[PDB]
């Protein structure tokens, strides 16, 4: 009853960003997945990128860390 | 602060000022002591006023009829105790009464020195038929003794001689209780949830409040100098 | 008891206290649990009343053996329960040990809400008999109050409207709890002995047919009727026969 | 009272169980229906269930 | 106990019997038993009636056969001057034979006009002609605790048993106290136990330091009588020399504890082999069992109405009724072939608030207070994340930190463990860890606590007893005395007449005395003096004078020959009937709610059934009884059942489903379906079963995959 | 069999539904 | 609105409660007998009570009326000596003796109490109602009725007293055996009690009501269970918790009632059997047509429903436990009635024929019969203390 | 006048100022409402100086020896309770003690802040042998906390750490009675008694007679205005 909440929330609290990244990088290159379909693929799979993966991902990769972003699961401390 | 909270207050019409009262902070249930004390104290050395006497003239005696009664001296003296009343008169008085003609007795219908009032009239008192009913006169006293009737006005036949030992502390029903509340850290804190009632002559505000004094003085009119 | 008051509802407790926002998450909101604050303990109570519980003796015995009851928020390593039934469970009290079962679904609370709970039993499904009854210790409090001490036989003519007057008359003492006065009450008064038989006739005129009926003494009235009644028993008797009508349904 | 005079409704209403069961049926939903912490439902879902049965059960 | 358990015996034995094919006579008794073994000894279990009590006096021979003396009486003259009086080994003599006692006149002459006495398993009558063997003493049929009963003479046998086996396994008690009242047989037995120490030899103690008493290397006169008339393989050779260390509070094989006590003050003579050490439960070579307590039996406001003890808070303030216990905890570390692990000195989420009163490996400081989920010492464990859980790699790297699963199931002392720690024995590779192999280093250490009695304490007496307590109470409200003291143990009153154990009175009484005029007794039970209710005579007597000289002369009333008055209602009225009170020997037991507590909310299920499991542990199955599942359908409504199996037994996703439902504001659904079922089905299918289990509204039914 | 389904966890007959059906 | 004043007892509780709940919402009355119940306490408290020692009173004949019994033997055995009339024989007496006199001995103690202290603790326990009973008091005060030895007979040494004085050694071991016996099976009938209603449930299981509409005129009538003399069963209370379709025809003195169907309820009973009529059928299960079940109608009010049971319940499973599960209490006068050398008609007594031989010597020949009020022995025909010429039987022991 | 008569007043081993005290005329049992009242309340509560902690550190721990003792902490903490003492200090203090050499402990022999005294010295306190005996330091407090042995000076470690809810209760046996009396002319008035004792710290005058005013106030700070 923990991890489901945690895992599910890991994406269920993914709610502090625009859905350009929220919909894709959400689960790194995998997560929930066995864990993968990656940098290339998204390079194509989403925005015919290869850059934009790392940036918009980093953008979202911070769209959660300054402690106020997604600041509803700080107790996580995990 | 060790303190009353007047709490639920519902004198209703009067008789039993149903009066659940509360004294919240009693470190330890010692509140009970005052509770069980006043339990008797609240109706101990009180000064309830009430009957003693009766002047059924014509029926000097105390078992014969007095007709038109559907209920004789045995039930006439029976219907005294129940009367209800009060004075300051601190001294005796009388009421008489000559209804006649077929009649209940509007308890109310009465004969009335100083305050002497049907603290609540309308008690059924006395049946009767059209025949002349007869006078009913009697003392009135404050007292606290409802144990001995002998050697009553048997001390000097003022009239009729017949005299009953009245029972008189307004509050007949009452319900003191205690409960250990929280705040037990500093010391197990307890609270005293308690009722009294009363006849509807004197509410606890003039009964519980009294006694309260009554001993507070008298239980400790000194630090037991000894 | 509290030693087993926390488990006992943690699911419906953790959900509460978060749920009303107190904390948030699992293993970090139940922080006050193991943190031992108050706010459990009260909230636990706050979510403990109206929460049916059932119980069972080391032996499950009969169906009335796993009775349910409204759990109390007390603290201790022992149980707490109501004597009256013991016997059904028979759980005497000498190293006795049982078990605090509990419903889980909601409507399992129903199995207990108004179907399985101590109130839902007045006689062994076993026989027509209401096994439930004040212990022999209480029956003594009843018996004694209905006995009579030769020594204590005071109160001659101490009759009364048979209301709290006699109570008073007892909070008065100077009377035996068995000193039998004759107390008013035209209502049906089951009398120790036959009371509808010419015992001491005094039938006169202006009404009057006046027979002792041992434990009660109306005088009558040709034109009138019966009124004296005079239930002849100790106030203590009327006392033990006054908290009854009220007790069941006033 | 909190719960006591409820010993008659179930007692005198055809199949008792059956009652219960519905009563739940109330219950479940008549918590369910409102998950907004309506303090009406601050108390247990049954007991209401009951009672408003009860006092419609006249 | 370690008396008794010296010497029960059985026939359980490789050699012994079944425990259920050894059917009946096996179980019964046999007048051989009379004088050879005690009947008051019986575990009353499915394995009882198999525990030879061992004659209180017997002894045995090379043929094992035990002895039970038969004291000669020269057809009218005993006085024990005659010989024999020391055989009847395992059998008799075909002399119709003198039971233990009977009015034995001064120098013997053995009044009984015509006495009954036992031929062989029979007991005919005959007088000084034809007998001659008789008590040693009026109790050759007991076993260590069946003697406790001060006046069993006055208590039913069916009554005397478990009660007599209560003290047999009594708990100790920090501060001991001889009984009060006296039958006294035992003192010696206490010495037999060993808890109390007699000189090995002799001495008159020098400084008797608590830690070291000494005719040890005394240098002094515990020495010299330690050389009284000296001896040699004993080193009298030099200021005598009897060294040996007393015991503190050590964990008994049952976590019981006791530290004896330096009893005999200095320079105060001794005498060979006389107990001078005051251990567990003696002051002085006597059986400290309980204490002595005023006891007005009194059905007051209930709080007890069989069985049900009530006592006054004073007990706690009395500082008596104070267990103490101390019990292992230990822990160890493996060396995982998974990649070994140690203890730590920490790892995370450690308060030093945790990690503090900790020590230098992780270790826990001794002589340190602990309380509840406390922390012993620092297991460090392996648990890599090869198959990083779905969130894993990231979360870790996502929340923002890269920790590592080096783990730590370090020891957390159970909750409520408010015990100061009190030793440790502990050691690793080096002494050669004498170690369960595959394992690295011992972590055993533990704690006690002084802990006063509470509610549900199986306390009672030593003769047909078994008791527990509701509530304790304001030292004042409890009833008190006209002398003016307040009493301290209700009972109920009906208990005893019903238990048919009367004498408990007796003692009450007797004791009373004791207490009023510091009276001792230590006198074997069974009124045999004159051969009648002398007991009585005693009582009223020692009363009589006692109260006579008590001054107030109220503690007894001519009109209350054994009663007292009871002015002490709720506000201290006069209870009514003069009710009797006095001094009993309340003795508590172990079944302490602490080790006998139990309740838990799920946890590890089993393996096989994968059902949680109650071996009476912190996560102990609320145990379960289908005798109740054979009483839970009498109303049916499944639901509870339905749950009541399921989801707390089989369904994983059920059980969990639950967890959620509530904390998920969801209507916990619907059973899973059981599975253990399926498990049972599996082995059956293999055993040779088949089942189409299935819907049937389906195309020609079929075989729903319930696997 | 009330117990037949008890071996399982079907609910039983002898419970609203056994007739509510 | 109904005052009662008598003494109280157990039973009048018991009943009491009844009569309340019988007409009052379960809880509404189940809650009653709780405040006044806990008031049992506080009173009893106030009266307060407890033992004494000589609480253990002994009806001081005891000494006498006992040694009376003692001569009994004196003759039986101090005189049989001549062997002239013989050993097993009066032997069979002396033992007879002891228990007999003994009951007379008690009987003293019976009345002895009866009028020793109206406010007696020992009495206020028992004859009131309490933990005390009669055999209990017997061997509390009365001599302990002679029993048996280790095997299915009684060792020479017999039981002997109440406690007070206490016990020598002998009988104590003799009694120790008595217990330990008791012990041991106490154990084994655990097993019995266990199997009881366990395999019985396995037959009483799966029986459930389905049907009320079941049209059934079948059934068996009762009379009260009715051993010989004594009204073994009341019936005025036994026949309840059921219904019947064939009604009551009292001597046509009265008028037919309980037409059919009729939920036999109480009053209906107590009257219709105590009132005067005595026989009828029912509609019970060994009848009523039903599918793997019983006609509801062939059931009634159970013994808890206090009214027509509902339906859809494994009645049998509960109907099982109610028998052996409590039966475990199985073995393997008081509240004082007239006297206790009990029921017997006029004027001869039973002696057997080889093996009593002391003269004055006999076992226990079966009762003869024709119950006579205020017993005297074996005969008929209306003696004086009460007057009747009717009948047989005897709760005599 | 409803009045104490100091009555028999003892003068020796102050412990138990054996002090049978009287009040002679209390109309009826209103004076019995006092005996108990006291009873309790008296032994409710005199807030009480009492030794509570202990600094040994011969062992930090609380079961180990500390040699030269012929008696360890379990009998040393035990020999605390029995100590007897008093301050106004209203706040903690200490005494220490370093006798050594083979010695009883003249209870007297002590260590003595502000007003702290062997209300009666000479209690046996502590055996010892010639070996260095060790210090014994400890709190002192005056309060109603004569109950609860746990937490307290525990959350705050202090080394040589033990402490325990002492007795803080000087006034032990105590009692009374009562009786109807003459003066029946002015009602069958009637009498009580009592004893108290006390430890010989705080004579009834400052204990029993003190409790007299402990409640008279507090029994009802307000006039039961409820």
């Amino acid at each position: 009853v923990s991890k489901n909440l945690l895992r599910e929330d890991l994406e269920k609290v993914l709610d502090s960003l625009s859905p350009r990244e929220r919909d894709v990088l959400r689960l790194r290159y995998g997560l929930d997945d066995g864990r993968m379909k990656t940098l290339e693929e998204i390079g194509q799979i989403f925005n015919v990128t290869r850059e934009r993966i790392r940036q918009i991902e980093a953008k979202a990769l911070r769209k959660l860390r300054h402690p106020n972003r997604n600041s509803v699961l700080k107790e996580y401390i995990r | 602060q060790f303190q009353i909270e007047c709490v639920e207050s519902n004198t209703e019409e009067s008789r039993n000022h149903y009066s659940k009262f509360i004294l919240e902070p009693l470190e330890r249930g010692q509140g009970t002591t005052v509770g069980n004390a006043l339990r008797r104290v609240l109706l101990s050395n009180l000064e309830g006023t009430a009957v003693t006497a009766v002047r059924i003239a014509g029926v000097s005696h105390e078992f014969a009829t007095v007709p038109g009664v559907r209920e004789d001296v045995l039930e006439i003296i029976m219907r005294m105790k129940e009367v209800i009343l009060k004075s300051y008169s601190s001294q005796a008085q009388i009421g008489r009464l000559l209804v006649n003609g077929p009649t209940t007795i509007t308890a109310s219908h009465f004969d009335l020195p100083s305050e002497v009032e049907v603290i609540d009239p309308t008690q059924y008192v006395a049946t009767i038929a059209e025949g002349g009913k007869l006078e009913m006169e009697f003392r009135i006293e404050r007292g606290k003794g409802y144990r001995t009737v002998e050697r009553g006005r048997e001390e000097a036949t003022s009239l009729d001689f017949l005299q009953i030992d009245s029972i008189f502390m307004p509050v007949r029903k009452v319900n003191y209780s205690v409960e250990e509340v929280r705040a037990d850290g500093s010391i197990p804190k307890d609270r005293l949830l308690l009722e009294v009632w009363t006849n509807g002559s004197i509410s606890p505000q003039e009964a519980l409040s009294s006694a309260a004094g009554i001993l507070v003085d008298l239980f400790n009119p000194l630090k037991d100098i000894s | 008891p509290r030693e087993m008051a926390i488990e006992l509802f943690q699911p419906f407790v953790i959900n509460r206290l978060i749920r009303s926002g107190m904390v948030n998450n699992i293993k970090a909101a139940k922080k006050l649990i193991s943190r031992n604050d108050p706010s459990v303990w009260d909230v636990l109570e706050e979510v403990i009343e109206g929460h049916p519980v059932m119980l069972n003796r080391a032996p499950t015995l009969h169906r009335l053996g796993i009775q349910a009851f409204e759990p109390i928020l007390v603290e201790g390593r022992a149980i707490q329960l109501h004597p009256l039934v013991c016997p059904a469970f028979n759980a005497d009290f000498d190293g006795d040990q049982m078990a605090v079962h509990v419903p889980l679904s909601l409507e399992s609370q129903a199995e207990a809400r108004l179907l399985m709970l101590a109130s839902n039993n007045i006689l062994s499904p076993a026989t027509g008999r209401p096994i439930i009854t004040p212990s022999q210790d209480m029956v003594l409090g009843a018996y004694y109050l209905t006995a009579e001490n030769p020594g204590a036989t005071k109160g001659a003519g101490k009759y009364f409207a048979s209301l709290d007057d006699v109570i008073m008359a007892f909070q008065q003492e100077q009377i035996d709890l068995h000193a039998y006065v004759y107390v008013r009450f035209d209502g049906d008064v089951e009398s120790d002995q036959p009371d509808t038989e010419p015992v001491k006739v005094t039938t006169n005129e202006d009404g009057s047919r006046t027979v002792l009926y041992k434990y009660r003494r109306v005088r009558e009235d040709a034109q009138g009727n019966v009124i004296s009644q005079y239930i002849y028993t100790t106030p203590g008797r009327v006392i033990y026969n006054k908290a009854i009508q009220e007790a069941l349904a006033s | 009272q909190i719960m006591h005079r409820a010993e008659d409704l179930i007692s005198a209403a055809s199949n008792r169980y059956r009652i219960t069961v519905q009563v739940a049926n109330r219950a479940k939903r008549r918590r369910y229906e409102e998950f907004e912490s309506a303090e009406d439902a601050m108390m247990k879902p049954v007991l209401r269930a009951i009672i408003e049965m009860s006092d419609e059960l006249t | 106990a370690e008396l008794t358990h010296k010497r029960r015996l059985s026939a359980l034995g490789p050699g012994g019997l079944t425990r259920e094919r050894a059917g009946f006579a096996v179980r019964d008794i046999h007048p051989s038993h009379y004088g050879r073994i005690c009947p008051i000894e019986t575990p009353e279990g499915p394995n009882a009636g198999l525990i030879g009590s061992l004659a209180t006096h017997a002894r045995v021979n090379q043929y094992g056969f035990l002895e039970t003396p038969f004291r000669p009486v020269e057809n009218g003259r005993v006085r024990f001057d005659q010989p024999a009086a020391y055989m009847t080994a395992d059998e008799e003599d075909d002399l119709r034979v003198a039971p233990g006692d009977i009015p034995v006149d001064e120098n013997g002459y053995i009044i009984g006009p015509q006495v009954p006495v036992r031929y062989r398993q029979e007991f005919s009558t005959t007088t000084p002609e034809q007998v001659d063997y008789v008590a040693v003493s009026p109790v050759q049929i007991v076993s260590v605790a069946t003697s406790m009963i001060p006046f069993l003479e006055h208590d039913d046998a069916n009554r005397a048993l478990m009660g007599s086996n209560m003290q047999r396994q009594a708990v100790p008690l920090l501060k001991p106290e001889r009984p009060l009242v006296g039958t006294g047989l035992e003192a010696q037995g206490a010495r037999d136990s060993g808890m109390v120490i007699v000189s090995r030899t002799d001495g008159d103690v020098v400084y008797v330091d608590a830690t070291e008493i000494r005719v040890r290397v005394s240098g002094q006169l515990p020495t010299a009588s330690g050389k009284s008339t000296d001896n040699g393989q004993l080193t009298s050779q030099k200021g005598q020399e009897i060294r040996y260390t007393v015991s503190k509070y050590q964990r008994s094989n049952q976590d019981t504890c006791l530290n004896q006590k330096p009893l005999v003050r200095i320079g105060e003579r001794v005498v060979a082999g006389q107990v001078l050490a005051d251990g567990s439960s003696t002051e002085g070579g006597e059986l400290a069992l309980g204490q002595n307590i005023v006891v007005a039996y009194m059905p007051w406001e209930g709080y007890n109405y069989e069985d049900a003890i009530l006592i006054s808070e004073r007990l706690v303030q009395d500082d008596i009724y104070t267990s103490i216990h101390i019990e292992k905890y230990e822990i160890e570390a493996r060396q995982t072939k998974l990649g070994p692990e140690e203890i730590t000195r920490e790892i995370p989420n450690v308060g030093e608030d945790a990690l503090r009163q900790l020590d230098e490996q992780g270790i826990i400081r001794i002589g340190a207070w602990v309380e509840a989920g406390d922390i012993l010492v620092g297991k460090v464990t392996p648990k890599g994340e090869s198959d990083q859980p779905p969130e894993e790699k990231l979360l870790r790297a996502i929340f923002g930190e890269k920790a590592r699963d080096v783990r730590d199931n370090s020891l957390r002392v159970p909750n409520g463990e408010k015990g100061r720690v009190v030793d440790v024995r502990l050691f690793t590779r080096e002494q050669g860890d004498e170690l369960p192999p595959g394992a690295n280093m011992v972590v055993r250490v533990y704690v006690a606590q002084k802990r006063k009695i509470q509610v549900g304490d199986k306390m009672a007496g030593r003769h047909g007893n078994k008791g527990i307590i509701s509530r304790i109470l304001p030292i004042e409200d409890m009833p008190y005395l006209p002398d003016g003291s307040p009493v301290d143990i209700v009972l109920n009153p009906l208990g005893v007449p019903s238990r048919m154990n009367v004498g408990q009175v007796f003692e009450c009484l007797l004791g009373w005395a004791g207490h009023t005029l510091g009276v001792r007794f230590k006198i074997t039970p069974f009124d045999e003096m004159y051969g009648e209710e002398s007991s009585r005579r005693i009582v009223h007597g020692k009363l009589q004078e006692a109260r006579d000289e008590t001054g107030k002369d109220w503690v007894y009333n001519p009109d209350d020959p054994g009663k007292i008055m009871v002015y002490d209602g709720r506000t201290g009225e006069a209870f009514d009937r003069p009710v009797t009170i006095g001094v009993a020997y309340m003795l508590k037991l172990v079944h302490l709610v602490d080790d006998k507590i139990h309740a838990r909310s799920t946890g590890p299920y089993s393996l096989v059934t994968q059902q949680p499991l109650g071996g009476k542990a912190q996560q102990g199955g609320q145990r379960f009884g289908e005798m109740e599942v054979w009483a839970l359908e009498a109303f049916g409504a499944a639901y509870t059942l339905q749950e009541l199996l399921t989801v707390k037994s089989d369904d994983m996703q059920g059980r969990n489903e639950a967890l959620n439902a509530i904390v998920k504001g969801k209507a916990i659904p619907r059973p899973g379906t059981p599975e253990s079922f399926k498990v049972l089905m599996r082995e059956l299918q293999s055993l040779g079963l088949d089942i189409a289990v299935h819907k049937v509204e389906t195309q020609a039914d079929g075989s729903s995959l319930d696997v | 069999g009330l117990k037949e389904n008890v071996i399982i966890g079907r609910l039983i007959p002898a419970g609203t539904g056994y007739n509510t059906y | 609105m109904i005052f009662r004043n008598r003494v109280v007892d157990k039973g009048q509780l018991r009943n009491l409660i009844s009569w309340a709940f019988t007409h009052y919402g379960t809880a509404r009355t189940a809650v009653m007998a709780d405040k006044l119940k806990d008031l049992g306490f506080r009173y009893a408290t106030r009266a307060g009570v407890s033992i004494s020692v000589d609480d253990l009173m002994v009806p001081p004949s005891k000494r006498s009326l006992l040694e009376a019994a003692e001569e009994e033997i004196r003759a039986t055995e101090v005189r049989y000596q001549r062997g002239e009339i013989t050993e097993v024989e009066r032997f069979q007496k002396v033992i007879d003796t002891w228990n007999g006199t003994s009951e007379a001995l008690k009987d003293e103690v019976v009345t002895h109490f009866k009028q020793t202290n109206p406010l007696n603790s020992v009495y206020m326990m028992a004859f009131s109602g309490a933990r005390g009973n009669i055999s209990q008091v017997r061997q509390l005060v009365g001599m302990r009725g002679l029993m048996a030895d280790p095997q299915g007979e009684i060792i020479d040494l017999p039981i002997k007293t109440n406690f007070r004085e206490g016990l020598t050694v002998t009988e104590y071991i003799i009694s120790s055996y008595g217990a330990r016996k008791g012990l041991v099976d106490t154990a084994l009938r655990t097993a019995d009690s266990g199997y009881l209603t366990r395999r019985l449930v396995d037959v009483s299981q799966d029986v459930i009501i389905r049907e009320i509409d079941c049209g059934t005129t079948r059934g068996i009538p009762v009379r009260p269970m009715t051993e010989g003399s004594k009204t073994l069963i009341k019936l005025s209370t036994r026949l309840l918790g059921r219904v019947v379709g064939e009604d009551v025809i009292h001597p046509k003195t009265k008028e037919v009632i309980a037409p059919r169907n009729t939920p036999i309820s109480d009053d209906l009973a107590k009257e219709i059997e105590k009132a005067g009529v005595a026989e009828v059928v029912v509609r019970s299960p060994l009848t009523c047509e039903a599918a793997r079940s019983v006609c509801q109608h062939c059931y009634g009010w159970s013994l808890a429903h206090a009214k027509m049971v509902d339906l859809g319940e494994a009645v049998g499973i509960i109907a099982a436990q109610s028998i052996g599960e409590p039966g475990t209490q199985l073995t393997m006068q008081q509240v004082r009635s007239k006297m206790d050398g009990t029921i017997k008609l006029p004027r001869k007594l039973r002696t057997r024929t080889h093996r009593t031989r002391h003269g004055e010597d006999a076992l226990f020949v079966e009762s003869n019969g024709i119950m006579i009020l205020e017993p005297r022995k074996e005969g008929s025909e209306t003696p004086a203390p009460q007057e009747i010429h009717v009948t047989q039987g005897s709760t005599i022991y």
